[PDB]
RNA sequence: AUGUGGAACGGGGUAUUGUAAGCAGCUGCUGAGAUUAAGCCUUUGUUCCCAAGAUUUG
RNA sequence: AAUGCCGCGGAGCUAUCAUCUGCUGGAUAACGGCUGAACGCCUCUAAGCCAGAAUCCGUGCCAGAAAGCGACGAUU
RNA sequence: UGGACCCACUAAUAGGGAACGUGAGCUGGCCUACUGAUGAAG
RNA sequence: GGAAGAAUGGGCCCACUGUCCCUAUCUACUAUCUAGCGAAACCACAGCCUGGGGGGCCAGGCAAAAUCAGCGGCUUGUGGCA
């Protein structure tokens, strides 16, 4: 499971995707398993599974609502172990419901907490910081 | 809108904290006290183990936030009987001790000064002319009486506050029959009661205080009972190895450089406290054993403190003590 | 060849990782786990149940062989000092301070031959190759910078991801003298040392791998007798 | 382990602070609020009169071992005593850099 | 599982040891609780209740004997609306005793109104004449206002 | 999904109508929210009833659609002509009730008062279940038809499979009973095994289907099925005619059936003793049976320890179980002294990370650095 | 309403800014200077203040 | 220079942008039964009893009658 | 529940009433309540 | 985050922003008190709620002065005809 971190991708957001597969950019439309709260924009962060597009890349991969999974985050999250951390842009992976990944690597450091819940994740992870 | 049951939002009525309920007694125990009431000075942050079993945190380090509150060890100035009637609980009477804290002596009086320092004169004399009238009520609490509460003071001389009335308040003593709990409670009269007694650095408590004021409905200074929120340690100010934490030897006092914010220098038993309790700083507090019995693993895992923080709260502080900050730093002028 | 899985997964490469001389094992997850180990090769070789860096990805982030074996900087020094106490003393550990973190997912080592990501620095392969004390050639494995996670290697065999050409496959062969066979192992899964892992004389892959998946590596691995 | 500071160069406990992680795989901890904004706006600490990588140039200034009983009790003693000999030099040498 | 699988593992094993008695057992004290059922429910399933004891009741005697400017009418052809509007009466022969969907061929006379006959409404009562080739006037006996159909007795 | 009776589902149809929608109108309001109320009302009416026969329809499949070996089974079996027959039948009404509702609601569009309103719906609700009365056979076919379709398995010719059929109880039932985990029923009366038993068996690497057929509506069954499957013929001859029939007889029931059993592989086993002898009474070959059938269809040395050459959760679990039980490191470790391996350590003193500045050599160190240190100082 | 009393100041500790003015010869003074409780901690520091006025009370 | 412009900026305020905590006993409905007549059988029911719902009522939580009350200190 | 009959999450996105629902909360085609704050008095 | 309700603005796109998520903080004034000055509308009599015939009637619930501040007022699930 994953503990309570911080909420800062919020829908009608566009995010960048960092894999080899050929998309760019990524725009978020919904997150999976949110409650149904009042006037309330579900979000994203590191680990999360939503429902995004891709704006930019390959045409036949794009105009597919899919799930994606954030990898890293600009927003100052706390990590338990009482440290925050934030990172230089917002980046995500092209990702089927099963949990894996259409590209074969990523790039830059990888977010140990994305890497942990998702194992296979961290099999095409090379950078885990 | 917020709860209906914390309706209404009315100021408390009460300065300090009041224990409305208190555990259940069981005369196959034996005779122990219920309730603490000690003075919140600050908090810090603290670094720990953290041994949850079946968490994906187990066998690790986490960071939690501790509260300090400084509990110097009362003084039982008396006794009190409480009969079971159709009606509720009744006081039938009450026995004190000869020589009061002086403190106590400014509780019963506005003006102290002022006043002749009357309080309680008479019955030091009958006291000490016949102990047999004492004996009698003793008798009579003993007898008659279902509920024994002692009378204990907070001991507020060797706390840096600028208050000097001593917060008076009743302690349930659980335990044994009714003639056990009165000869315990004469065996303690005039005599101290440690934190120690009570609490034994891993416990259940309730922490009961009135909430801070953020002014005009009516927003803050309610009355406010915290369940759960376990103690990290009780230390004892008195030693000078008080904080200590085994793992980092790294001889410290709890008290934060340049003193606790608005507080000052914290000397005396002090407890840890998780999270954060209801009341702002150099405010009095009441602790009492939790009601309930629950062996819930976040209520039953023992506890080994990894390293606590004694840096500057003041400010963005950045050293632990001047033993370990001099030799960091060059050598100024002074 | 004995098939389990982690938790609920079976990618037993990603929470574990195996030496010729050593298993290295999660702590605080079901401990099935470590009694399957301990009972498969417990007796034989040692299992340390210890986290780098407070995660369970030991096994997709620490390569190291029988005579060495290096974890990624960001280890906690405490968990250094445990895993010291915890292995034997021939053992050797050396941090490693490289741009790669994932040690085990860059690079994969054999006890006499390993083969890591041609991104990795002139120093790490140094100290790699001081503390393996085996020959590091920097290539790749099928296109793929992550050599150590897309292909599993092993002293009897080697498993390469199934769309290595042949004369590729041919030639990383040669180059690691040992067998290679390209492959998927975990009913098609493509991340062959994610999903598989094999020492010397035991093999330990995921309890979904296919049957015809295990009967291929146990040929390719010898490990049927 | 407390860990150095990029631009402070000082002690940083756990819990304060920040953690700043590059593309290159190079993380970068800041002991303060100031300090990581000084490394935001890439001031240099040897251009940072209170950096101490100033005060150094300027004239102002991984294998575990196995535990032992012995080893552990004098480590503490030793450490004390360095401690002692390193202060004594920097007295010494601010005198100089007075006279 | 594979056929009438529950059907060879009470042959191969045997029944719930307890089923027959507490099924024998149910069927007995039903008794007192179907009386139970109507001293206490209340409302519609209780009206259910109701008129169903009695069917069975009835039935069971037997076999142990045996033993705007607008037209707010229908219409045939203000304003008349074309859903009002009907051409198709399912009038049943008296004699034959067979009803039959017949085409509204005309009416006859609206006993109504002679405007009402003039607009062709249908109303209870009024002649209507249908074609009897696949077998003349007929008069209807009911509302298809409220009926919603063109009932009619030869 | 489950088949209701007529009476039973309309009930349901009705409650759910009137426990969803409003029933407290008030003669008082407006003419056109007496006219909403009551076409809401019928709209509902209308939805439940759509909702229960298109559920019908799509759990309803089609018998082209099936695979042919399915879809002549259930033509067998089940009489697909009168299925697909009472299937249109039940879409029939449902489209002639969607146009009475439809009719309905446009009355109701120009309604006047009260009265009429309620005789509207009143005459809506009683034409949709006359409707549903009269569709009463066609709920009962659709019930034997779920529960028969229930039973029935999920065949998969595509998949290697093995078919047994021939004389009743000449052992093929016996030996698919052993082959396969698979444990089908055999009495002594004739065509015991009245529906095909297919069970799953593992040989070479690979998946093989034991079928077994009816003795030769179960021949007739038995016979389809064997016309469009990959599998190989099993026929089993009874040598000492202990199955009641007599060896020509089987003999000129295999040629018979040779039709079906064309373009694939054929064995011919004798019964209580490709041609293979199997002991039915013995229970010898049917191993050997089963194989031929199968066949018929069909420089880093490894440094391996003296001990891998020659548990954890029981622990747990037997303390404090899972979640309850933690595991201490200091057990598992590696430390000459037990006491201090089961002791703790000094990380940080004064500010100083001193498990990173402590070192074996420092125990001499230290000494060498006291001497060093008062020489310097002398 | 005479006290480990109160107060105003000041010292120390703690903190923010960034190394002053000036003396000078970027460097030295100088990781200085300034501010530091007005809702920070402490006071053997100097000073004065007070064993006071009115009102209602069986 | 009507707080000229810019950087940092303690203390305060606030942050589902930061953290902590959020129970436990009875009586019940549906319902499952037991004993047992009515009714020499039977029967959860009639007289009775047992179990059982996020239900009900208490336990805890807050207010504390400003015309409810008690113990206790002094009382010009 | 978030967005223009729809398309996704979620455990579900139940039906109503306040007879001109709340148009004297809302838009388009003095006194008495309630909340708080004091308060003389046996 | 960037239209989910300041930028310089530029060429649907791009940029921008508390429009929104989701409000938080500050300053000033008003508000507030004190001194002084000081109205008018309006006024049958007044003023606690449920039910029955509204605030005055009947039967109930209750009921403690003086005041300050924010602020309301029959119908349902079953067609008709022969």
């Amino acid at each position: 499971t994953k503990y309570r971190m911080t909420l800062g991708l919020p829908v009608q957001a566009i995010m960048n995707c960092a894999d080899n597969s050929g998309a760019k950019n990524l725009y978020i439309v919904s997150v999976f398993g949110t409650g149904a709260r009042l006037n309330r924009l579900p979000a994203a962060s590191c680990g999360d599974m939503v429902l995004a597009t891709v704006k930019k890349g390959k045409p036949d991969l794009r105009k597919k609502i899919m799930p994606a999974i954030v990898v890293r985050q600009r927003k100052a999250w706390r990590r338990k172990d009482g440290v925050y951390l934030y990172f230089e842009d917002n980046a995500g992976v092209i990702v089927n419901p099963k949990g894996e990944m259409k590209g074969s690597a990523i790039t830059g450091p990888v977010a140990k907490e994305c890497a942990d819940l998702w194992p296979r994740i961290a099999s095409n992870a090379g950078t885990v910081v | 809108h917020g709860s209906l049951g914390f309706l209404p939002r009315k100021r408390a009525s009460r300065q300090r904290g009041k224990v409305k309920a208190f555990p259940k007694d069981d005369a196959s125990k034996p005779v122990h006290l219920t309730a603490f009431l000690g003075y919140k000075a600050g908090m810090t942050h603290i670094v720990r183990d953290l041994d949850r079993p079946g968490s994906k945190m187990h066998k690790r380090e986490i960071l939690e936030a501790v509260t300090v509150i400084e509990t110097p060890p009362m003084v039982v100035v008396g006794v009190v009987g409480y009969v079971e009637t159709p009606r509720g609980l009744r006081s039938l009477t009450t026995v004190w001790a000869e020589h009061l804290s002086e403190e106590v002596k400014r509780r019963f009086y506005k003006n102290w000064f002022k006043s002749k320092k009357k309080a309680f004169t008479k019955y030091a004399k009958k006291y000490a002319e016949s102990t047999q009238s004492i004996n009698r009520e003793l008798e009579r609490i003993k007898k008659y009486c279902s509920v024994v509460r002692v009378l204990a003071h907070t001991q507020i001389r060797k706390t840096p506050l600028a208050q000097k009335k001593a917060h008076l308040m009743e302690i349930q003593v659980n335990g044994g029959s009714v003639a056990d709990k009165v000869e315990w409670a004469r065996e303690h009269f005039e005599k101290t009661v440690d934190i120690k007694s009570t609490f034994e650095q891993n416990e259940m408590i309730d922490v009961i205080g009135v909430t801070r004021g953020k002014g005009n409905g009516n927003a803050g200074y309610m009355h406010r009972t915290q369940l759960n929120s376990k103690i990290y340690r009780i230390g004892a100010g008195d030693d000078a190895k008080n904080a200590s934490t085994d793992f980092d030897a790294t001889e410290k006092r709890i008290t934060p450089m340049g003193g606790f914010v608005r507080y000052g220098v914290v000397e005396n038993d002090f407890v840890m406290l998780n999270g954060a309790t209801p009341g702002p700083v150099k405010r009095v507090l009441t602790l009492r054993k939790s009601l309930l019995t629950h062996t819930s693993r976040k209520a039953l895992e023992p506890v080994s403190l990894k390293w606590i923080d004694t840096a500057s709260k003041f400010g963005h502080g950045r050293f632990q003590t001047p033993a370990e900050a001099k030799q960091f730093l060059g050598t100024l002028k002074k | 060849a004995l098939r389990a899985q982690f938790e609920n997964s079976n990618e037993i490469g990603v929470f574990s990782n195996l030496t010729n001389s050593y298993a290295l094992v999660a702590l605080g997850g079901s401990e099935n786990f470590y009694s399957v180990f301990e009972a498969e090769l417990g007796d034989v070789v040692p299992v340390v149940h210890t986290t780098i860096g407070g995660t369970r990805i030991i096994g997709r982030l620490t390569c190291g062989n029988r005579k060495g074996l290096l974890v990624p900087s960001s280890t906690t020094d405490n968990e250094l000092q445990h895993l010291r106490n915890s292995l034997p003393d021939p053992v050797k550990i050396q941090r490693v301070d490289e741009r790669l973190s994932a040690l085990g997912n860059i690079v994969a080592c054999n006890d006499y031959v390993a083969l890591v990501h041609p991104d990795i620095e002139r120093e790490t392969e140094e100290i790699i190759a001081d503390v393996l004390d085996v020959e590091v050639f920097r290539q790749t494995v099928a296109g793929n910078v992550l050599t150590g996670s897309y292909c599993a290697l092993s002293n009897q065999g080697a498993l390469v991801h199934p769309r290595t050409s042949i004369q590729e496959q041919d030639e990383l062969s040669s180059l690691l003298q040992v067998p290679l066979v390209a492959g998927t192992i975990n009913r098609g899964s493509d991340v062959i040392g994610a999903g598989l892992v094999v020492n010397d004389w035991c093999a330990f892959a995921g309890l979904d791998t296919t049957a015809t998946e295990l009967a291929v590596c146990e040929s390719i691995f010898k490990l049927q007798d | 382990r407390v860990h150095t500071c990029y631009f402070c160069s000082g002690p940083v406990y756990p819990g304060h602070g920040i953690m700043f992680v590059r593309n290159d795989s190079k993380v970068f901890r800041f002991c303060r609020s100031k300090c990581h904004k000084n490394f935001k706006m890439k001031r240099n600490p040897r251009k940072v009169a209170w950096t101490k990588a100033y005060r150094k140039a300027h004239g102002k200034e991984n294998v575990p071992v196995r535990y032992d009983r012995n080893v552990i009790a004098t480590t503490l003693n030793a450490m004390k005593r360095v401690s002692q000999v390193h202060a004594k030099r920097e007295r010494l040498f601010y005198k100089k850099r007075l006279a | 599982p594979q056929n009438e699988y529950i059907e060879e593992s009470i042959r191969k094993h045997g029944r719930r040891f307890d089923h027959e008695e507490r099924k024998r057992k149910k069927a007995a004290r039903e008794a007192h609780d179907a009386s139970l059922y109507a001293q206490k429910t209340r409302g519609i399933k209780a009206k259910l209740y109701q008129e169903k004891r009695r069917k069975e009741k009835i039935q069971m005697k037997k076999t142990i004997k045996q033993h705007k400017r607008m037209i707010t009418k229908a219409t045939f052809v203000f304003i008349r609306p074309m859903a009002l509007r009907q051409k198709k009466a399912n009038v049943t022969h008296k004699e034959l005793g067979v009803t039959m969907q017949l085409p509204i061929i005309g009416v006859k006379k609206n006993p109504q109104s002679p405007t009402y006959t003039q607009l062709g409404v249908l109303t209870k009562g009024t002649v209507i004449e249908v074609n009897v080739s696949e077998l003349k006037y007929a008069q209807i006996t009911n509302n298809p206002e409220l009926d919603g159909c063109v009932n009619a007795l030869l | 999904t489950p088949i209701p009776d007529v009476n039973t589902f309309l009930d349901v149809v009705l409650s759910r109508t009137q426990r969803k929608t409003p029933t407290v109108i008030r003669s008082g309001f407006k003419i056109s929210r007496i006219r909403g109320f009551y076409g809401r009302k019928v709209k509902f009416t209308q939805d439940t009833i759509t909702e229960k026969l298109d559920s019908i329809l799509q759990e309803f499949p089609k018998l082209n659609d099936i695979h042919p070996f399915h879809a002549d089974l259930l033509n067998i079996l089940y009489d697909r002509d009168h299925l697909k027959i009472a299937l249109s039948q039940l879409s029939t009404a449902k489209h002639l009730v969607e146009n009475v509702a439809r009719d309905y609601i446009r009355l109701l569009k120009y309604g006047d008062s009260l009265y009429r309103c309620k005789q509207l719906k009143r005459a809506a609700l009683g034409r949709m279940a006359t409707i549903i009365k009269r569709q009463k056979s066609s709920l009962e076919f659709l019930e034997q038809v779920r529960q028969h379709l229930s039973r029935l398995p999920a065949i998969d010719p595509n998949t290697r499979t093995l078919l047994v059929c021939g004389y009743p109880n000449v052992g093929k039932s016996s030996f698919m009973n052993k082959v396969t985990r698979a444990q089908v029923d055999v009495q002594p009366y004739a065509f015991t095994t009245k529906s095909l038993f297919v069970g799953h068996f593992d040989y070479k690497y690979l998946r093989w289907q034991v079928i077994d057929t009816p003795g030769i509506t179960i021949e007739m069954q038995s016979i389809t099925a064997m016309a469009h499957l990959r599998s190989a013929v099993l026929y089993f001859m009874d040598l000492s005619e202990m199955c009641g029939y007599s060896v020509a007889a089987q003999v000129k029931l295999y040629h018979s059936i040779k039709p079906l059993f064309a373009n694939k592989v054929t064995i011919l086993v004798l019964n209580k003793i490709k041609v293979v002898q199997t002991s039915c009474v013995q229970d010898i070959g049917v191993m050997d049976v089963r194989t031929t059938a199968c066949e018929a269809l069909l420089a880093r040395p490894a440094c391996i320890p003296d001990s891998v050459k020659t548990l954890a959760r029981d622990i747990e679990a037997a303390n404090g179980g899972a979640g309850v039980y933690n595991v201490e490191l200091r057990d598992k470790y590696i430390l000459q002294d037990p006491s201090w391996k089961y002791d703790r350590m000094p990380e940080l003193l004064d500010g100083k990370n001193v498990a990173d500045f402590v070192d074996p050599e420092i125990e001499a160190k230290l000494l060498a650095l006291d001497e060093e240190e008062e020489r310097l100082e002398r």
